[PDB]
RNA sequence: UUACUAAGUCUCAUGUACUACAU
RNA sequence: GUGUAGUAUCUGUUCUUUUCAGUGUAACAACUGAAAUGACCUCGAGGCUC
């Protein structure tokens, strides 16, 4: 008897197009016998990856690299003090810290060192999902949606070295949104969102960690309980002008605020809103901040769902003393994006979680801080702004579009 | 608080106890070192691990109990410092690495425990200790307390303290604790690299000797822990250190030529030449050294010097090649270990760089030499280079001079030595080719080593032979086979065993070599003579003698009659499962062949009647015999006899049938998916039997079975195993039960869990504390297995539980 | 292990080494004590290693090893290869 | 001796991976396992979570996600009740 | 072999964001667009037949605004031959019917409103039947015909107790039917007419939340899930004789006779068996993606294999192709197997070289395995997997060559023949 | 004692079951029985097999006395070593031939009867006798 | 035309295997 | 062809304080505590019995 068995033959066309991670990093020096440069990017949607460059201010595919078959649930760049290799955590728990190079007459993607944690399958207690690396490249931190947090601390000689797993286990604290904060060698420091599991209120609390590389385990610093409504943490690099106190900004839904380490300075400031607010209105989000620094300015860009881009600089109130205030201000603003990065050069490359990823080049910079009209401070937290979006497009100039 | 000495035998229940009582006692003690007194605490723990009964285990515990303390009692472990300082010091400098560990782990802990100020209070006045020894372990305990209370924590404290002019003894201190933190801290110096070189540049053009001294080797140590890169703080004294090369006397030149041998390699291309060059003003002049320490300091240097790539190789054969084959390349250093060790890296690292050609033809005398000494380590460093280079820079004249220097160091071996043993293999390797014209040099020697009928000698001909066999005998000669075969059977009841395993090595070399019947000894004679020794219990003896009885079945699988080759493998079956596993290795490497040999329906059915002989203690492994029969050609031979050796209607025969099914299912992997089909019909009357142990083995079948055949869409018959299955789960016992949830853990990779749910699910919870209990051992270990595969499957509607979620039923 | 019972395991977040087993244990995966077909070396927890205790055999917690251990492709599929650090604590 | 092992191993696997049903397990207890792996592994796929955005309909998809993580404690009912 | 398409399509921004995609059975290719709006309640209608869409009436717009109209979905449906009818399923839980115009030279497209049907449900899910809309309330399948003024219930089939909703559906020939659940798994009806019901023949095995499904044959049934897995069925053949050697009209009413073993189950097991069949599962895969639509082409670029091509929600489009013969799944499954665990043969052979004298992961870069990524949910059946057989491909010759010779079979080149195979030939 | 007295009858659970016949009557101890139902009764789970509550352990069997040793498929049966080697109260095979049975003869070879989504097997079932029945059922017609 | 189910626990005996241990 | 200790498994045999309450059990079982004595009526059951 002839048996059925439907044999089917699966072919990838077309390869997965939302695009969920991106790395800063200089992977691969082509075309050019000796070149460094900070500008370049790599692009992954779970299994399928890519990389693109820029250099000339429009992007560009390098190469399409082979299908992983795994589900990448984290990638981000690391640069330790050399050629700039990615860090890649996905499905089986692995971390695999891996580099691009160029073999033969192409360019494949060489795996260096994959450590095995959890098991293999998408999990809550998967070390994975949320994943940072410390901005001078010392250690990489991952954690899980809620048990626990693995910190490796990495060492490169000449052969790369993941130092042994660093170990915290909360067990009813469900973790959300890992964000690290930068450091000058002090120590590393990350910051972390805990809502409890197990509870009879919802509570949703941050909680710094402060990773001794003296000790060699992470510090619980300061629990600080925030509303329920939080959403997400970003990290302020230094306010080293201004009055070893990391300042974190965490944004709420219909406010914005900003913490201190210490508790000292709690900073509320509204964010604003659209004239029209058209039907359905929430309290919104920003979905996405950033940092950048430059010349002693530094300024962050937190998107709200709505695509609204904003950024923030720090005052020191001259007045009263030297101590940070908060200023939001508006921008070209775009749709919504679900990562952003700057190169070294003035390109702000916008990742977006809806359609399209694309490049820019900002010239206005925006609005300058002395603007009390459009730009609103830290002065009075209790202030309302309403604007009409700008389709005029100032700010921001489209370079490229994916 | 008299109770805290009782702490110190509870401190005996961490040592003479249990691990958990042991470290209860540890947990316990961290939540009350702060209510227990710092100096009777301190007197108390000190001397407990200050006694020479400090086991490492112990050591491991008392070094964890400190740390503890002091993590607990941070300030009150100042008043201490001089305890600890006192007792840290000396087992920082113990001769084992862990014990030298340990104590730069409890110093860390010491001054990590205090402040800096306390450490320097602490480590200042102990200077005045005029002892060498103690003056090295307090600047040994200074080092490890910057080590980890910070480098420029304590560099300014210590730079304002040591760069005054008291006495020699600071000075000397000072250099010491930078070398002893140089040392500790190893590639962490690169930042502290200038800070730490402005402190130390001070003794570059000191005036003591003794300081300058000092400083030399604390910039040496520098170098070396920074290197190979990061030269920009060692310009600050790469001039002084390219000056005194040829300026300093004695000592002063010695530490001039030791840190610029560190110095040289990590410096750059362009002024690497004029260092090298400005140094060779007192290196190639004092190339013979008067004693030890400046000769092992040259031979570094030079060595070093090497390594860098600015010397290229021409100015290394102008005036380097000719002053170190005067030198040094001699057989004056016939007896120094250290000498002998030190010119020979020198020389073999030197080699790839000077050309093998340039000393291949200028070393063919001192292994040729009378003296065995100097010829054992010119044979070393010979064979050492053609390791390194090869076989390429050999020369004709070249070539016959190492052959001729080679057979006079093998001839003339009045004492054991291996290095001429060593090298004759690479020797012959690096021939290749060339060693059929030189044929019969080697085979002259090789006769006259073996008929030399001595033990040692006939011992390390053999293995020479063997070395070197498939090289000769492999030229396409067919005249030395005979030659060969007569002498290698002769000898062949060597009461030594070491001697009959190199003998069989060798006759392995050649039967893999030579053919039937070119080889020289009869294969129908050489079978029956080779059977015996099979039996033999010697280790390599039997090791050598499988292999040789399965390369007698390589090309030619017949030579032999069926009933010697059956005996053979009933023999052999036995030695399947021995102690040390190469010859568990060898066993199945050579049964595979004999099998192929023999035939299958013969060893099939042979091997079926020993089932019921040789009980259970190594019936297992003639088991194994199946499954390694079944190898050559699948498991589609072995398995139909399998099948009715079960039809068999005796219990122990069908469990060694259900196991034998199981580790030839377990050693196939993508075998049995084309054979799982006939195995359903056998595990039907398997898992329904009665007994507990088919139930169970059987089970054992389906876990290799069903994980090596997951996924190849044989689920309809991985359905119906498990529908028998389930049944089984409220079985008891602890085998039983741990076989069936490995075997429902294994169906759930090749069902999915979906259908291995919709069974755990109708039984999840149920009232009856027992069944609930059996069935959510197999639901943790699903959860343990599978989260998200479960996910989907979860049961639940939103009259199914209260919240449920609001999502899963969006629609776009 | 999977056959003596009372032996304890350490299940712990493997690290970066990689076990040692003696020559007599050689070729059992450290789980299931299986001779075929192995696939991933055992990685160990820092906490496993240390000192002296870091050359003994995972499997047999005695004898000094200098082979590495591997899991099998059983093992490997089952997961036990990722579940945590292999390592017998207890004697037996 | 070996049901003494599968104890201790009862309380490492549960520590490691939470929630798993040893012999008594209330309702409520198990049935929060059930909605936080569902949830976990809604927002854990990329895909399924722009699935469930657009089906959702809210305006930035990172709000399904962060909400999916609030409705992983009980609390955030009531939570929406007091908006 | 990475991009195997191109695409035809300040900051531009829509507010109407796009809802669904319908093309008319008559004419073979006319394709109309359906939009929603992020705000009030608003849609749009766009056709396009041909080069570029087409302008509204004599109006300069290319696109029909709908005020106050909302479509959680919509089905075009031609009742008669010449009359085309366009249907939207309100949020309001009404049935709205149109009229597409084509002005053919002045060409246009012209909609009209017609009637106005208050619905039940939300109607996730509806379709084409003969003459009639055969539409999916939450629980109950209702099969409107044309009625005047407004349309009219010409039959209702109620489920059975297991389906909550239907997400999605599909015909056979207008005789049998494939209908989808959120939570449970495909069930196949059939029409009888004179009983003016469809009789469900068949349950499914498992539970899969079914996003998309279609057919392949008359008793075959593709679906995918919400969690990405791409399943396909089959009826099985204790079925196919009873419904092939039987009336329907006797399935509900009248004498059929089962096989022992079927009421046996039907006593024994009445929640799973209730249908008194199961689908032997036949096909079993893993996409990460959540596939949107299956279509089922039985050419692709004129080859002989028909395919079926799926694009997914997250974006992808990919094929599954049946093999003909045999030693073609074969040389396909031994390729497949070679690189399954290459990775593994690397280090194994890294491991020896070491005992004589790269990590494990080294060739998939990442730990998992093949078989265990692609089984995931379920384990793979009897689908091989092409997009790992086409990373051989791009290995380095000294690769490949160190890989293939673990088969008897033919060389490496013959192998980079049968893999190029399958994108020339096969599509 | 109370929680105990507390429980609803079985007849008040049968109401909140779509499928009320497979409730029965230690149903009514089940500690969550409102959700015990709702699982036991969803669609495509299969009931847990009735050997429990009874002592014997699973097989008592009467039956097991009366069955079979075993049979050999009759592909395998074709090769022959059913004469070469009497298993009831050396034979030389042909790679060839063997190689063929498994796989050129028996491909398509299926066993006959397997079983289905929800079949379990009890202490009492042998599944011979219904083999023979499916294929009775099969050859003989009126 | 008979619509398919019986032994259990205790006690004191018989039937039969077995496990460490010694000549 | 034996002895020491010990185990398992048949089969035979037999039904342990009538009740109450608690534990226990899926319900049993099992376990834990106490104790009615007297009178009458109908066909081992029965009593808004005293």
């Amino acid at each position: 008897a002839k048996d059925d068995e439907l044999y089917l033959y699966h072919l990838t066309l077309k390869k997965q197009t939302n695009f969920v991670h991106s790395c800063i990093g200089h992977f691969v020096d082509l075309e050019a016998g000796s070149k460094r440069e900070q500008s370049q990017l790599c692009v992954a949607t779970e299994t399928h990856l890519e990389l693109y460059d820029t250099a000339d201010g429009e992007l560009k595919l390098i190469a399409k690299f082979q299908n992983l078959f795994a589900t990448i649930t984290s990638m981000k760049s690391l640069d330790l003090p050399w050629p700039t290799f990615l860090a890649l955590t996905s499905d089986s728990g692995n971390l695999s810290i891996v580099q691009i190079i160029m073999h033969a007459g192409a360019l494949r993607l060489k795996t260096l060192v994959n450590q095995p944690l959890t098991r293999t399958t998408l999990r809550r207690v998967s070390p994975i999902s949320y994943m940072e690396i410390d901005p001078n490249g010392r250690c990489i931190i991952l954690s899980s949606v809620e048990q626990n947090k693995l910190c490796f601390l990495v060492d490169y000689a000449q052969k790369l070295r993941i130092s042994s797993p660093l170990e915290i286990i909360r067990p009813h604290m469900v973790t959300l949104d890992m964000a690290v904060v930068d450091v000058n060698f002090n120590n590393p420091c990350f910051v972390t969102l805990e809502i409890d599991n197990a509870a009879t209120q919802l509570s949703v609390h941050l909680i710094f960690y402060v990773l001794e590389l003296g000790l060699n385990h992470i510090v619980k610093k300061a629990d600080y309980l925030v509303n329920p409504s939080a959403n997400f943490v970003l990290s302020l690099p230094d306010l080293s002008r201004y009055n070893f106190n990391p300042f974190v900004v965490i944004g709420f839904e219909n406010h914005i605020l900003v913490k201190d380490m210490n508790g000292f300075f709690s900073l509320k400031v509204e964010i604003p809103k659209r004239s029209i607010t058209n039907s359905r209105h929430k309290n919104v989000t920003i979905i996405s901040g950033i940092v950048q620094k430059l010349k002693n300015d530094f300024f962050v860009l937190l998107q709200s769902n709505h695509g609204d881009l904003f950024k923030l600089t720090v005052s020191p109130d001259t007045n009263d003393r030297n101590r940070p205030l908060v200023q939001l201000s508006y921008f070209d603003t775009i749709q919504n994006s679900h990562q952003l990065h700057i190169f070294k050069n003035g390109y702000l490359f916008a990742l977006s979680e809806m359609n399209n990823n694309f490049l820019f080049q900002f010239e206005k910079l925006g609005v300058e801080k002395n603007d009390f009209s459009n730009v609103l401070t830290s002065k009075d937290p209790n202030k309302s702004l309403v604007f009409e979006p700008s389709i005029k497009l100032q700010n921001l100039s489209i370079l490229s579009q994916q | 608080e008299k109770k805290e000495r009782t702490l110190s035998m509870l401190l005996l229940k961490i040592k003479n106890g249990n691990t958990a009582s042991r470290r209860t006692s540890m947990r316990i003690l961290t939540d009350k070192a702060v209510t227990f007194g710092p100096e009777m605490i301190f007197n108390r723990l000190l001397p407990i691990l200050l006694d020479r009964s400090l086991e490492d285990q112990e050591r491991h515990l008392m070094i964890k109990t400190i740390d503890r303390v002091l993590y607990q009692l941070g300030d009150l472990t100042k008043p201490y410092v001089h305890k600890i300082l006192v007792v840290a010091a000396p087992l920082l400098i113990d001769e084992d690495p862990m014990v030298r560990s340990t104590g730069q782990e409890i110093i860390t802990n010491l001054s990590t425990v205090a402040g800096l100020k306390t450490i320097l209070t602490v480590m200042r006045p102990d200077i005045e200790n005029e002892d060498e020894y103690v003056r090295n372990v307090t600047s040994r305990a200074a080092a490890v307390v910057a080590k980890a209370l910070g480098v420029n924590q304590l560099l300014p404290f210590i730079n304002a303290a040591c760069h005054s002019r008291k006495s020699w003894k600071a000075r000397h201190t000072g250099i010491k604790i930078v070398q002893q933190i140089g040392i500790l801290l190893g590639i962490g110096v690169l930042n502290h690299l200038t800070g730490l070189m402005s402190c130390i540049k001070d003794c570059l053009m000191d005036d003591h000797v003794p300081v300058r001294i000092v400083t030399a080797h604390t910039l040496s140590t520098l170098a070396e822990n920074s290197y190979p890169y990061g030269i920009e703080v060692f310009n600050v004294v790469l001039e002084p250190l390219w000056k005194g090369i040829r300026s300093h006397r004695g000592k002063v030149l010695s530490s001039f030529l030791k840190a610029v041998g560190s110095m040289i390699p990590l410096m750059d291309p362009e002024y690497a030449g004029y260092y090298t060059t400005e140094a060779m003003r007192i290196i190639r002049r004092e190339f013979d050294s008067p004693d030890d320490e400046m000769k092992k300091t040259i031979l570094l240097v030079l060595q070093k010097c090497s390594a860098v790539e600015s010397i290229t190789p021409k100015f290394l054969r102008e005036e380097i090649a000719p002053e170190f084959f005067q030198k040094f390349w001699v057989r004056r250093v016939a007896l120094d270990r250290p000498l002998n060790k030190v010119v020979t890296y020198t020389t073999v690292t030197l080699a790839k760089k000077l050309g093998c050609s340039y000393t291949i033809d200028k070393l063919l005398t001192p292994l040729r030499d009378e003296a065995e000494p100097f010829r054992t380590m010119a044979v070393h460093a010979v064979t050492r280079t053609v390791n390194l280079l090869g076989t390429a820079d050999l020369d004709e004249r070249l070539e016959t001079r190492l052959i001729d220097a080679l057979l006079i160091a093998f001839q003339e071996q009045t004492n054991s030595d291996s290095i001429i043993f060593k090298g004759f293999g690479a020797v012959t390797v690096s021939l290749d080719i060339r060693m059929k014209p030189f044929l019969a040099p080697i085979v002259s020697t090789i006769l006259n080593h073996l008929k030399h009928k001595t033990p040692l000698v006939r011992q390390h001909a053999a293995d020479l032979c063997a070395i070197l066999i498939p090289v000769i005998k492999n030229c396409h000669e067919f005249e030395m086979l005979n030659k060969l075969n007569i002498i290698l059977y002769e000898s062949l009841g060597e009461v030594y065993p070491e001697v009959l395993g190199s003998i069989i090595n060798a006759m392995y070399c050649i039967t893999s070599v030579m053919d039937l019947d070119k080889l020289q000894p009869p294969i129908n004679q050489i079978l029956p003579t080779l059977t015996p020794i099979l039996r033999n219990k010697h280790r390599k003896v039997e090791v050598n003698t499988i292999k040789f009885v399965g390369l007698i079945g390589k090309l030619a699988p017949t030579y032999a009659p069926p009933k010697e080759w059956m005996r053979i493998c009933f023999e052999l079956l036995e030695l399947l499962k021995s102690t040390n596993k190469e010859i568990r290795r060898s066993a199945n490497a050579t049964f595979g062949f004999i099998a192929e040999a023999i035939g299958p329906h013969d060893v099939l059915v042979a091997l079926l009647n020993n089932l019921k002989v040789q009980e259970r203690q190594l019936r297992v492994c003639t088991a194994v015999a199946i499954g390694i029969v079944a190898k050559v050609c699948g498991p589609y031979n072995v398995l139909p006899v399998i099948m009715n050796e079960y039809t068999t209607p005796e219990t122990n025969v069908q469990n060694g049938v259900l196991k034998a099914m199981s580790f030839m299912f377990e050693y196939i992997g993508n075998m049995s998916k084309d054979y799982i089909y006939f195995i359903t019909p056998l595990l039907e009357d398997a898992l329904t039997d009665r007994d507990l142990v088919h139930r169970q083995t059987a089970s054992n079948v389906i876990t290799h079975l069903a994980l090596n055949c997951s996924g190849t869409g044989h689920e309809d018959a991985f359905i119906h195993l498990m529908n028998l299955l389930i049944p089984n789960i409220f079985e008891t016992s602890p085998h039983a039960i741990m076989r069936i949830l490995e075997g429902l853990e294994a169906l759930s990779q090749a069902l999915g869990p979906g259908l291995f749910m919709n069974y755990i699910w109708a039984g999840l919870f149920h009232p009856a504390k027992n069944v609930r209990k059996a069935f959510w051992r197999v639901y943790n270990n699903m959860y343990v297995m599978y989260q998200d595969a479960m996910v989907p499957f979860y049961p639940v509607t939103p009259d199914n539980n209260e919240e449920y979620i609001e999502e899963l039923d969006l629609v776009l | 292990s999977r056959h003596q019972f009372d032996l304890i395991m350490c299940l712990k977040q493997p690290g970066v080494q990689t076990g040692l087993l003696c020559e007599k244990c050689d070729g059992k995966c450290p789980i299931c004590d299986s001779y075929v077909r192995p696939k991933r070396k055992v990685r160990v927890c820092e906490n496993c290693s240390f000192g002296k205790q870091a050359k003994n055999c995972i499997i047999c917690n005695l004898n000094v090893g200098v082979n590495d251990a591997f899991y099998c492709w059983e093992c490997c599929r089952l997961g036990k290869d990722k579940d945590g650090c292999p390592r017998i604590l207890n004697l037996g | 001796a070996e049901k003494q092992r599968q104890l201790k191993l009862q309380k490492i696997y549960k520590q490691k991976y939470i929630g798993l049903g040893d012999e008594s397990t209330t309702r409520e207890q198990w049935q929060r396992n059930v909605r936080n792996d569902t949830l976990n592994t809604l927002q854990g796929h990329s895909a399924s979570l722009e699935y469930v955005s657009l089906s959702r309909g809210d305006l930035s998809i990172r709000d399904t996600r962060i909400h999916l993580l609030k409705s992983m404690s009980p609390g955030y009912k009531a939570y929406l009740r007091e908006e | 072999l990475d991009n195997w398409f191109h695409v035809h399509e300040m900051l531009q921004i829509s507010t109407f964001r796009p809802r669904t995609i319908l093309s008319f059975p008559n004419n073979p290719k006319s394709i109309l667009f359906i939009d929603n709006h992020s705000g009030k309640k608003q849609c749009r209608i766009s056709l396009q037949i041909d080069g570029e869409c087409l302008k509204f009436g004599s109006s300069d717009h290319l696109y029909k605004i709908l005020d106050d109209i909302d479509c959680v979905s919509a089905a075009i449906i031609d009742f008669t031959r010449q009359a085309d009818h366009l249907i939207i399923c309100a949020g309001d839980k009404r049935l709205l019917t149109y009229k597409i115009l084509v002005n053919k030279d002045k060409l246009s497209f012209d909609i009209e409103l017609l009637h106005q049907t208050e619905i039940i449900s939300p109607i996730h899910a509806m379709l084409k039947f003969k003459n009639f809309l055969l539409t999916a309330m939450g629980s109950t399948i209702v099969l409107y015909g044309l009625g005047k003024k407004q349309l009219l219930r010409r039959s209702v089939t109620q489920t059975p107790v297991s389906i909550t909703k239907i997400v999605s559906m599909h015909q056979w020939n207008y005789e049998r039917l494939a209908v989808g659940d959120i939570h449970e798994s495909v069930t196949l009806f059939i029409w009888d007419p004179a009983g003016n019901v469809f009789i469900p023949y068949v349950d499914d095995s498992v539970k899969r939340h079914v996003t998309v499904l279609k057919f392949l044959d008359e008793a075959t049934v593709i679906g995918a899930d919400r969690y990405g897995n791409a399943w396909t069925l089959r009826s099985p053949p204790e079925c196919e004789k009873i419904m092939s050697n039987h009336d329907p009209s006797e399935l509900s009413n009248g004498a059929i006779k089962y096989p022992l073993d079927v009421i046996t189950l039907q006593q024994k097991l009445p929640n799973t068996y209730d249908c008194k069949f199961k689908f032997q599962l036949l096909n079993h895969f893993f996409v990460n993606d959540i596939i949107t639509d299956f279509h089922i082409l039985d050419s692709l670029s004129n080859s002989d294999r028909p395919g079926c091509i799926y694009m997914g929600l997250q974006g992808t489009v990919g094929c599954f192709i049946p093999l003909l013969s045999k030693g073609n799944v074969f040389m396909m499954g031994n390729i497949e197997n070679i690189m399954a665990e290459a990775d593994d043969t690397f280090y194994l052979d890294y491991e020896s070289r070491k005992k004589n004298n790269i990590c494990e992961g080294s060739c998939s870069i990442l730990g998992r395995d093949h078989q265990e990524y692609r089984s995931y949910y379920a384990p793979v059946r009897k689908v091989i997997d092409g997009d790992l057989c086409e990373n051989f491909l791009r290995l380095s010759l000294n690769e490949q060559e160190f890989l293939a010779k673990n088969l008897k079979s033919v060389q490496v080149e013959d192998i980079i023949q049968t893999i190029n195979e399958v994108r020339t030939n096969y599509m | 004692k109370r929680r105990k007295t507390e429980k609803p009858s079985l007849s008040q659970l049968k109401s909140q079951v779509p499928y009320p016949q497979i409730i029965e009557w230690y149903d009514c101890d089940a500690r969550y029985p409102g959700l015990l139902a709702s699982i036991k009764c969803t669609k495509n789970v299969i009931p847990v097999p009735s050997h429990w509550q009874s002592k014997k352990e699973y097989l008592s069997g009467r039956s097991l006395l009366g069955k079979r040793p075993f049979e050999l498929p009759d592909i395998i049966k074709k090769t022959n070593i059913e004469q070469m080697r009497s298993t009831l109260p050396a034979l030389d095979l042909d790679y060839k031939k063997l190689h063929d049975v498994f796989f050129k003869i028996g491909a398509n070879w299926k066993p006959d009867h397997l079983l289905c989504f929800g079949d379990v097997y009890y202490e009492n079932r042998n599944l011979f006798e219904e083999t023979n029945w499916k294929r009775m059922v099969d050859h003989k017609r009126p």
